[PDB]
């Protein structure tokens, strides 16, 4: 059962979770959500150097790090052909509505133009 | 009202007085100060005196369990402080006699904490529940983990078997 | 028969085990410990090997069945052993009448009549004989 | 602690043949008459170096059988232990409550002759 043991990317134990990789990176939820919602970069990124889903479904890991602010780990999502645009709502959105500027930005090189017909100007 | 147990998946060192220890304590209580751990409890064993607990504040833990209910019936909410395994606001593992049914019909609310029910081949209706709507707004991302007749059409998402029901 | 001595199981189990194990026959050395509870299983004859019985809340063990014990394993290199024992009564053997090894019965608060029975004649002459409580009226 | 150190005392249990274990137990002020005596039981098992020791304050001349160590020792055939405990002064004529001269003769310890001489 080492899936269990390795969903480690939620808490960070990098050393664990190369450790689990040599010895299911797309076990279910899955690590890369994790990482890439508490903000875990080596872990994400050797995540995805095993062969890991950049568009896995909940909601991505794409979305949740635009929500909870990750720059970076964005950035090493999004070159890996992560759907750029849930509840209708779109990585643009979460970080459009929590001030995220840097993410905002980054990611508009994204469509401007929500179930409720909310915009990501209107939030 | 207030009253707890910290010993994990520890054997019993006295087993032969567990029940008295376990009962004398948690007995009138409404409010459980800390953890909630039911193991190494043989078929015979009663656990009505559950029937008065309404609050668990740490995890809670019935693990090695030959008995078939647990009367939890009043625990409303669990706040999930202390989490078992760093993530598991409950945790319900090797029972099986054999439980047969976790009758937390009053189970409303998660603060903090993952779900894990695992080894139980007799439990049922585990698996009938959404936890994403006990969960809490912010306890969004907890690890749900989880081998018998329908619910009451009354209902359909069920506890028990009666109209149980959440 | 066993040999783990005074150690812990599956608790859950216990009694359970016991029976399967125990239950209809007449073995070996005779443990049963930790004990909170029907002990019915009264069909032992003989066992070869020592009897123990400790820290139980059982008021009686009907081993009132035992008539011999060979003795060939010891508890602690020295043949029935009856220690911290709600609590043991009485031990409702009398069909003993012949014992290698001794007798240690310590530590049980309420038991009774058991300094009422000689037990050089239930032998070994040179055999340990060491028998608390908090009672009524060679029995 | 009198259990882990031993109408039996730690002095019966050194005559399993113990010769030291007598020695420190005596020199620790010990009964030696203390319904078997040390010396019934030296005399049987058949250990010489531990009588020798043991009746420099032990009664050579009976328990519930009524038997005096020479009987035993007789009745065992040890011609040692009957030899010294006859010249420490041992009843060559004694009864039990049912002879150590004829005892040996049931078993064939013909030590008799020397009971049929040093009557």
């Amino acid at each position: 059962d080492l899936g269990k043991k390795l969903l480690a990317a939620r808490a960070g134990q990098d050393d664990e979770v190369r450790i689990l990789m040599a010895n299911d990176v797309n076990a279910k939820i899955t690590p890369l959500h994790l990482a890439a919602a508490y903000g875990h970069l080596e872990i994400v990124e050797v995540l995805l150097k095993h062969g890991a889903d950049v568009n896995a479904h909940d909601w991505t890991p794409l979305h949740l790090a635009a929500k909870y602010g990750h720059l970076e780990i964005v950035e090493v999502l999004l070159k890996h052909g992560a759907d750029v645009n849930n509840a209708g709502k779109t990585p643009l959105h979460l970080a459009a509505a929590h001030g995220h500027l840097e993410i905002v930005e980054v990611l508009l090189k994204a469509d401007v133009n929500d179930k409720f017909g909310k915009t990501p100007f209107d939030l | 009202q207030v009253c707890g147990t910290d010993m994990k998946l520890r054997l019993p060192a006295s087993p032969e007085t567990h029940l008295d220890m376990l009962r004398h304590l948690y007995q009138g209580c409404q409010v459980v100060q800390g953890n909630l751990e039911l193991t190494y409890l043989p078929t015979d064993a009663s656990l009505s005196f559950l029937q008065d607990i309404q609050e668990v504040q740490g995890y809670v833990l019935i693990a090695h369990n030959q008995v078939r209910q647990v009367p939890l019936q009043r625990l409303r909410i669990v706040r999930g402080t202390q989490l078992f395994e760093d993530n598991y606001a409950l945790a319900v593992l090797d029972n099986g006699g054999g439980l047969r049914e976790l009758q937390l019909r009053s189970l409303t609310e998660i603060l903090k904490g993952g779900v894990l029910i695992q080894r139980n081949p007799q439990l049922c209706y585990q698996d009938t529940i959404l936890w994403k709507d006990i969960f809490h707004k912010n306890n969004q991302l907890a690890l749900t983990l989880i081998d018998c007749h329908p619910c009451s059409p009354m209902c359909s998402r069920c506890w028990g078997e009666s109209s149980d029901c959440q």
